[PDB]
């Protein structure tokens, strides 16, 4: 059961959840497989924070093992569209889509923990049916890979050739190695 | 002018004896103030001075030579409280008509809702206005009057209950100072 | 769990969930597969906002992967019936039903994120039973397919033949391609 923290306000005492109290401090948590409902929840929190204070930077933790690629884009596009700079603190496992959000953070504000593990791989999807139908879906997934590879290079800054090269096969990158690849700015000092 | 001005500036006493006091008081001044062979006639100006003392006012409102202050009231307030000229000019327009014979038959001189942010001299314009017109300032904190039973303090408690001896903060203030500025801050919380 | 957000008011603080707080700002959320139950919640929000302010425009986010067409008509019919214009923003992806509701928004207020996708295809409804019953049900699904194509033509502006060709087989339309096809006026980058 989620705890029920108490907040000291001049008007009176108010009861909030641990996640809800953290939302007041512009702290958003992300975990579990990416889902349409899960993504829309993160998007809703981002919109509320923007209206409250468009200047104060937002913090978004990531501890998800990856999920559907389509729903993840809704979080990415939302992060770019909103004015506040949403930092990305990768606290645990970060899969391809989980890593994509980490790269999507504002430049100079992304972070990662020293023992955090991030792995990026090409989008994995499958489809079956008639020969004509598989061809349409086959072309679409390739287009998605190009879009993910193109946007990844822009945020990270690495050449597109290197991004598409290593992403073909499953790759596991540690936190210190991430700084070399340009995935993250630097680890937390303290 | 004695019966007209006395009714407006002296409400405690009734009209017949009230008019006799102001008329008789004017003659007394003509006995001591003149050094020798001065004008015996009692002009309207001599009545405005005696009636002013009875009402404890500075003689500016009752006098008909205060038009110079009202004509430049807008410019004077800008120097004291600069900014939001549209807010300052609005007050002068309502005050001018009230003193020009166009005031409401039974409504107050003016009712305004200073809807604006904090720190824009919303209360400063009121205290400075009283100094310009030379009238008492009344300030009431609506935050105190938040409970359902707090309204009784403003109008007093009914007979047979505690606080009946007290006439009421609002009623005793306006009665004590008929010509005064009334300020109610944080009315929304009331 | 849904987080709670507090809005300051003169009398006292009010606690509302993140979905209800955004609803107060005329922001509806259409997430997940379409269904008669979830659709009932969407139309309920639209009717409620109409009474609050029949002039302000409604904003319907679309991040659904597709669903039953029957429930979709309730949302589509409600959008056109209410006076306020509904602004449809494609978040993440828009399937056949989601795309239909996406283009169903008022002209000039339909938008899609630069990375969102828009898929459109014919209905996949199937029926089984006796040959006589199949013929009756088979004739009905064709009417729905033709009806959806006609409604899409009005909003998208393309001819019925063009919609039939594109809807004959599955097709994925990227965010920029959606503007070319005529589903939305432009990308949501500036306002
Ligand atoms: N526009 C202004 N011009 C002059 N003083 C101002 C102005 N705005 C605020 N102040 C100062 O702010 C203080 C509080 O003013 P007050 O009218 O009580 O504020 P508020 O309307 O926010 O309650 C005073 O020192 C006042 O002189």
């Amino acid at each position: 059961l989620v705890p029920m923290v108490i907040e000291q306000t001049s008007r009176g005492e108010r009861s909030f959840d641990i996640y809800s109290r953290l939302l007041k401090e512009r702290v958003i948590f992300l975990t579990g497989q990416v889902e349409d409902h899960m993504a829309n929840l993160i998007v809703a929190q981002m919109l509320f924070l923007e209206a409250e204070n468009p200047e104060k930077d937002i913090y978004l933790y990531i501890n998800s093992p990856g999920g559907v690629i389509t729903a993840g884009m809704s979080i990415y596009d939302t992060m770019q569209f909103i004015k506040p700079d949403v930092s990305t603190i990768c606290m645990g496992q970060a899969a391809s889509m989980g890593a994509f959000l980490l790269t999507a953070g504002a430049k100079g504000k992304r972070f990662c923990l020293p023992n955090s593990r991030v792995m990026i791989h090409q989008p994995l999807g499958g489809y079956q049916g008639q020969a004509t139908d598989i061809e349409i879906h086959a072309r679409e997934i390739l287009k998605v890979k190009g879009r993910m590879n193109e946007l990844m290079a822009l945020h990270t800054g690495q050449s597109l050739e290197q991004i598409e090269r290593d992403t073909e096969r499953d790759r596991f990158l540690s936190a210190p190695e991430a700084v070399e690849y340009g995935l993250v700015d630097s680890i937390l000092t303290h | 002018a004695a019966v007209e001005l006395a009714v407006k500036y002296i409400n405690d006493r009734h009209l017949p004896d009230k008019a006799i006091d102001v008329i008789d008081e004017a003659g007394a001044r003509a006995r001591l103030m003149p050094v020798s062979k001065r004008k015996k006639t009692v002009n309207v100006a001599d009545i405005e001075s005696v009636v002013a003392r009875i009402a404890r006012i500075p003689e500016k409102s009752v006098s008909q030579s205060d038009r110079d202050t009202l004509k430049n009231l807008g410019d004077r307030l800008k120097m004291l409280v600069f900014g939001q000229d549209k807010a300052i000019e609005a007050l002068t327009e309502a005050i001018k008509m009230a003193r020009a014979g166009l005031g409401h038959e039974h409504k107050p001189v003016g009712s305004f809702l200073f809807a604006g942010p904090t720190g824009v001299g919303k209360t400063e314009v009121t205290v400075q206005l009283s100094k310009a017109l030379g009238i008492e300032l009344l300030r009431f904190d609506m935050s105190e009057y938040m409970e359902r039973h707090t309204v009784s303090r403003l109008i007093g408690a009914p007979p047979g209950y505690v606080g009946f001896d007290q006439g009421g903060l609002l009623t005793d203030a306006v009665i004590k100072h008929p010509h005064a500025v009334l300020l109610l801050d944080e009315i929304e919380k009331a």
